[PDB]
């Protein structure tokens, strides 16, 4: 019983976090710092992360930048079209909390006022490092779930 | 001066005309741009092995910060407030009161990370090199509140990074 | 019976997939996950509105061309035949009819797309 | 001079016949200049500027050298001033802006600082 | 650059170019990660005589604007026409 | 020349005096001051009603030719009784030269639309009017540009607070991004940085 | 159809509900007796051009005040 | 007291631009529940619109009646051509603010503000 379910986690977490595609969505500067992680010298893809275009084909969503309040309801929409498991990474002083416009009045304060957070990576912009740095420990985020343990002991 | 990108009549003899003509019919110029991308395939890629293999950095980076001691162990932070007027996010905030022994230090100091904007200008404005951006990038953190930094932290950043931050600031002094 | 066998169990695979696909999951399911995409804003009318064809008349054209195969492909059998002299000479009749066709519709500039 | 192929600028079609266009467009300005007020500066100047430019079309026959002499870049560009120019002669004749001032502004309306 | 010959020659065949000789990896032909300190020149003003700043204060000679007109002989344009550029002698037809 | 000080130019300033008085000279109608600034800049200043006039003038006119707008933005001075500059700043590629065209409006008066004169106007314009509140008459598509759908109010007037008065966010309750007032967790910090000491006499204004 | 015209009329008003059926009168004035303001007529006017099906410009609808002033304006 | 118009030259003449813009609102208030699949019936929303035109009853300029106008009619145009979204939609109804008392001893009991 606890032994298969254990396993059977330890294998959906592995393939999640694996395979994680993160919507092509980026809004503002720190949306050429992703690019960066795109490019040969960090290779997201060579840790399985690749992007794709449509929500219905995402895990993960970057919120890369500024986000506005014209610019508000169409992220919450893009995100309620993923399906689940889903994620959101925060990048970036603007998205973590406004940053540098957290006092202008057409700026959400935190892309965690509209959409649910799990990672926060700090700076302006992050490095393309350490954004790799996030969407890896987003990945043992997801190597610590347990659906199916806490599903069994229900 | 001036070029032109893009104006040149080409020549109309029958071995001009008929080596355009092999272009198109027999793709000349799609199969020599095949070429270039084979020529790749072959070239060692430029990825590093993250995070076995870093980037490389220089001792000017500005990452996390950290507020710095003298070696006796005494604070250098005075609460002159220079860096809390300059911060073009008004990232920090800062209290201050004389100490129980007299001198004058904070009891508040406070960085917003997620206000900051990582631009180094406070540690300019600092004129005891107390609070400085610390080589440390990797520090992403699962909640908003963590990244609501108070002295404590602060301090205890410094004492974290204390041998890299010397080390970095001892390389730079001289172009500051 | 083979190829019926065959068939079946291709699509009878296919149809597995989708079953498992669909009852494994955990589902989530509210009104704005399944509303229609269209780039983070509401959809602007209904997607079953007039979609105009700009290449209308190659599209008959095709239904035309797309007979010519039909009477062709007997080619490689046709050239089993004693009468090669008739063959030959209809065999190239009808291509040079679906060339000249072809050559007519392009001068009158019947494939080129309405603006 | 042979006649050139391009002007250079797109959408600028090379003329035919330069000489023969300046001389009716700077004419045609003349006339228009006739019949605003002798004492307004738009005629005197305007009249100045364009007696001088047709003196040059005059006097040049030479496409490449009246070029160089009218300073205006290529002589399509010149004739298409020439039409700019007619067009505000005869939207000025409508606006009189020769006419004394409309209104003085408010007292402290262009003081700076404040 | 620890290609083998036989793939250098292909991949130099297939770009049509000598790809060795402007390798777009970095190695040992870049400045060294530790270096000798600067010793940077001080400006013009770090005199000890002869440096009155009121005679070097740029703040100080701005002046407002000159009124030219207020409502309170040759035509003229407002510089000389521009000069027509030449063509290149570098490289004139791309 | 001082190493320090940035050099005077008078060649320029002349230039541009006298061009600044031919204009002046061809439309006293609408023309009703002008000036040359230190780092030779000239700045007509003229009366709303001139707005197609004058910038007409400049664009076709053999010794202006100033066909490109490179700009077009206001100024929000509420000490003013018209409190709204209006600010053309034109480029002149045949003279290799710039000037600026500024004229004037309140809150309740239009200016005309300069896009028949540049076309470059049109979001120049929707711009102005969207955060400063100027209309502009006979504009082909006037209209928000840069705010938010529905948002009231002028950001960039100097009375309109810096953090607005209104702020976003997603309530699960009704299952969409609301609206609603105003609150900062921390209040934006007013710093008095002005000097009680007079900086630059040149410009001391009689008293 | 003039004989039809006020019976129509009438069946419209009774559906506004801002005006009592009883209270109500071909007469009646609509801002004096049954006590509405301009926009209520507004209101009147457009469920009006629904029935009859043409336009009422506002020129013409702001004369149109009382029920019998409106049986008039359907006539032409 | 001689200033520029707008559009309307005096109250008469806003007065009928208001109603134009109130008939337009009028008619596409159930257009406007239908297309963004709104929650509110179209009784609700033609009194939300009533209340926004009753709000502006007290003005008597005709300039500050044609910048209403304009901007209503500005206002209509985002909803018809769906660039406004239900979120802008339903910011007129206020749905998640908690009722504010405006007595008293309520706003007495709760802080400082007046
Ligand atoms: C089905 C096909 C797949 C199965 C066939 C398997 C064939 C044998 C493969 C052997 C590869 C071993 C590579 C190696 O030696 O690593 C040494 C390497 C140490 O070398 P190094 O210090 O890095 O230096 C490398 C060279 O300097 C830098 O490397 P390099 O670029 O100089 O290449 C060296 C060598 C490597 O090549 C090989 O050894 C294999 C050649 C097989 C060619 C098959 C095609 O190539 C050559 O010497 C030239 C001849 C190669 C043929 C080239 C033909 C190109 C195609 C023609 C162009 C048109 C294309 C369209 O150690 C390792 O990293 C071990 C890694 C193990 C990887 C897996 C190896 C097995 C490959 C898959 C087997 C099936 C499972
Ligand atoms: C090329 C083909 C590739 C096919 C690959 C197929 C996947 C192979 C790996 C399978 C490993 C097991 C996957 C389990 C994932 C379940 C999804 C999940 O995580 O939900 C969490 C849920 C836990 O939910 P919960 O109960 O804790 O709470 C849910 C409610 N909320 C959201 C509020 C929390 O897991 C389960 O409910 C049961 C786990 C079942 C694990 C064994 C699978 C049996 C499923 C049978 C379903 C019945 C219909 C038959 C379908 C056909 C099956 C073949
Ligand atoms: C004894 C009598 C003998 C009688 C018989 C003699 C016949 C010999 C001469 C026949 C002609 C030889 C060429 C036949 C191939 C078709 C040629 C062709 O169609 O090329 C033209 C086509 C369009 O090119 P374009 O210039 O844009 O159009 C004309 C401009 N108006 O160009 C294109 O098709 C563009 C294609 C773009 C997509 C290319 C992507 C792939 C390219 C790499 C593939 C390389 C080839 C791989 C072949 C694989 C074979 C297994
Ligand atoms: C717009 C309408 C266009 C119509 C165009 C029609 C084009 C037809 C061209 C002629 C094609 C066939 O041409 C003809 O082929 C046969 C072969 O099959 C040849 O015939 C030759 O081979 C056959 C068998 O293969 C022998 O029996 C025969 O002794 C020998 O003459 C003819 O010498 C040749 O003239
Ligand atoms: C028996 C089989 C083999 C025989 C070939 C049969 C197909 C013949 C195709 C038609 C050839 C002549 O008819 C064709 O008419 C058009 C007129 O629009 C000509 O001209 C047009 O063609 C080309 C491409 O569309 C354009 O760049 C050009 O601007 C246009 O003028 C073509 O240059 C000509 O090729
Ligand atoms: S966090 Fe910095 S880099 Fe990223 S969008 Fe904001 S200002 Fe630009
Ligand atoms: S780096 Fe810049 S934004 Fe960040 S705390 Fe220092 S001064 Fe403020
Ligand atoms: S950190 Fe430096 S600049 Fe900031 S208050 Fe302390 S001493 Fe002053």
């Amino acid at each position: 019983g606890e032994y298969v379910v254990a396993k059977l986690d330890d294998l959906i977490n592995w393939a999640r976090r694996s395979s994680l595609w993160p919507m092509t969505f980026g809004l503002a500067c720190c949306a050429v710092e992703m690019m960066h992680m795109a490019a040969p010298r960090y290779d997201m893809d060579r840790f399985g992360v690749v992007f794709r275009a449509s929500p219905r084909q995402s895990d993960v969503m970057i919120v890369a930048g500024t986000l506005t309040n014209k610019m508000a309801p169409a992220l919450r929409k893009v995100y309620d079209q993923m399906p689940e498991p889903r994620y959101v990474v925060s990048m970036g002083s603007c998205a973590n909390g406004g940053g540098y416009y957290h006092y202008s009045y057409s700026v959400v304060r935190g892309c965690d006022r509209i959409v649910p957070v799990d990672i926060y990576v700090p700076g302006c912009p992050p490095t393309a490092e350490a954004l790799l740095y996030g969407i890896l420990q987003l990945q043992k985020k997801i190597k610590r779930e347990k659906r199916l343990r806490i599903w069994y002991r229900r | 001066t001036y070029k032109y990108v893009n104006l040149r009549e080409p020549s109309m003899d029958m071995k001009s005309v008929t080596d355009r003509a092999a272009q198109t019919l027999l793709w000349t110029e799609l199969i020599r741009g095949l070429g270039m991308t084979l020529s790749y395939l072959f070239r060692e890629p430029a990825t590093i092995n993250y995070p076995f293999e870093k980037g490389p950095l220089s001792p000017r980076f500005r990452g996390e910060h950290a507020l710095r001691r003298y070696p006796s162990g005494e604070e250098r932070c005075i609460a002159c407030k220079l860096c809390e007027a300059v911060c073009p996010a008004q990232a920090i905030t800062i209290e201050a009161e004389p100490r129980a022994d007299g001198s004058r230090r904070t009891t508040r100091y406070d960085i917003d990370m997620t206000k900051c904007i990582y631009c180094g200008f406070c540690q300019e404005a600092c004129p005891v090199d107390a609070i400085v951006e610390g080589p440390n990038f990797e520090f992403s953190t699962e909640t908003h509140e963590e990244l609501l930094y108070n002295k404590e932290k602060l301090l205890n950043n410094g004492d974290k990074w204390e041998a890299e931050i010397a080390a970095n600031i001892q390389a730079d002094y001289l172009y500051r | 019976m083979n190829l019926m066998l065959a068939l079946l169990t291709n699509f009878t695979l296919a149809t597995l997939l989708v079953i498992i696909a669909f009852w494994l999951p955990q589902l989530n399911v509210y009104s704005e996950k399944t509303s229609p995409y269209e780039c983070g804003f509401d959809p602007m009318g209904s997607a079953r509105l007039p979609f105009s064809m700009k290449f209308f008349l190659v599209a008959i054209t095709f239904l035309l061309f797309d007979l010519e195969i039909a009477l062709l492909l007997p080619l490689p059998w046709a050239s089993q035949t004693a009468n090669l002299n008739t063959m030959l000479t209809m065999a190239l009749f009808l291509i040079i009819l679906l060339a000249v066709s072809l050559a007519y519709e392009w001068t009158q500039k019947g494939l080129e797309w309405t603006e | 001079g042979l006649l050139k192929k391009t002007t250079g600028l797109v959408g600028l079609a090379v003329c035919e016949t330069p000489h023969e266009r300046l001389k009716i467009l700077y004419t045609k300005i003349l006339d228009v200049l006739g019949h605003i007020p002798k004492n307004a500066a738009y005629r005197k100047y305007t009249e100045q500027i364009t007696n001088e430019k047709l003196s040059m079309v005059k006097a040049e026959p030479d496409v490449k050298k009246l070029e160089e002499r009218l300073q205006g870049g290529q002589i399509e560009e010149v004739i298409l001033q020439a039409e700019n120019e007619l067009s505000l002669a005869r939207k000025m004749i409508q606006w009189k802006p020769w006419e004394p001032l409309v209104e003085e502004p408010p007292a402290s309306q262009w003081k700076w600082p404040i | 650059a620890s290609a083998t010959r036989f793939i250098q020659w292909l991949r130099n065949w297939a770009s049509g170019r000598d790809l060795q000789a402007k390798l777009q990896l970095r190695y040992q032909e870049i400045s060294k990660r530790t270096q000798p300190p600067p010793k940077l020149p001080v400006g013009p003003s770090h005199k000890l005589s002869n440096n009155y700043y009121c005679t070097r204060d740029g703040r100080r000679e701005a002046m407002p604007p000159s009124i030219v007109m207020s409502s309170q002989k040759k035509a003229v344009s407002p510089a000389p026409p521009i000069k027509r550029w030449e063509l290149s002698q570098d490289e004139p037809y791309l | 020349t001082r190493p320090t000080v940035r050099p005077r130019n008078d060649v320029a300033h002349k230039q541009l005096s006298a061009f600044g008085e031919y204009v002046a000279e061809i439309l006293p109608k609408y023309v009703q001051q002008v000036q040359v600034s230190c780092f030779n800049e000239l700045e007509i200043c003229i009366h709303p009603d001139g707005v197609i006039p004058v910038l007409t003038f400049l664009r076709d006119h053999s010794n202006a030719q100033f066909k490109s707008l490179a700009d077009l933005t206001a100024v929000d001075i509420p000490t003013r009784q018209n409190r709204f500059e209006i600010v053309y700043n034109l480029l002149s590629l045949r003279f290799n030269s710039r000037i600026r065209v500024k004229t004037y409006t309140d809150e309740l008066t239009p200016i005309e639309s300069s896009v028949p004169v540049y076309k470059a106007a049109n979001w120049y314009e929707r711009e102005i009017w969207d955060m400063f509140g100027v209309f502009f008459a006979n504009h082909p598509d006037l209209r928000r540009i840069l705010t938010d759908y529905g948002f009231e109010g002028h950001p960039f007037r100097k009375d309109f607070p810096l953090s607005g008065y209104v702020e976003l966010r997603y309530d699960d309750e009704v299952k969409r991004v609301v609206a609603e007032p105003v609150e900062l967790a921390q209040e934006f910090r007013k710093f008095d940085l002005n000097s009680p000491w007079e900086a630059f006499p040149a410009y001391r204004q009689p008293p | 159809t003039l004989e039809g015209i006020k019976d129509r009329v009438l069946y419209v008003l009774k559906l506004y509900d801002k005006i009592d059926p009883e209270k109500l009168s071909v007469n009646s004035h609509f801002m004096k007796d049954l006590g509405l303001d301009s926009l209520d007529q507004v209101e009147i006017i457009m469920a009006m051009e629904d029935e009859f099906g043409f336009e009422i410009p506002d020129i013409d609808a702001e004369k149109l005040m009382c029920p019998q002033e409106i049986v008039d304006y359907i006539a032409d | 007291t001689s200033v520029k118009p707008i559009f309307s030259r005096d109250m008469n003449e806003a007065k009928r631009r208001v109603r134009e813009l109130y008939r337009a609102w009028y008619r596409e208030v159930p257009n406007t529940v239908h297309l963004f699949q709104l929650d509110i019936s179209v009784k609700q929303g033609r009194d939300k619109v009533r209340e926004m035109f009753k709000k502006n009853a007290h003005i008597t300029d005709p300039r500050v009646v044609d910048l209403l106008v304009i901007k209503g009619k500005m206002e209509l145009e985002e909803t018809i051509k769906v660039w406004k979204q239900r979120t802008h939609v339903m910011r007129f109804f206020h749905e998640t603010e908690a009722p504010r008392p405006k007595d008293f001893l309520s706003k007495f009991y709760v802080g400082h503000d007046p």
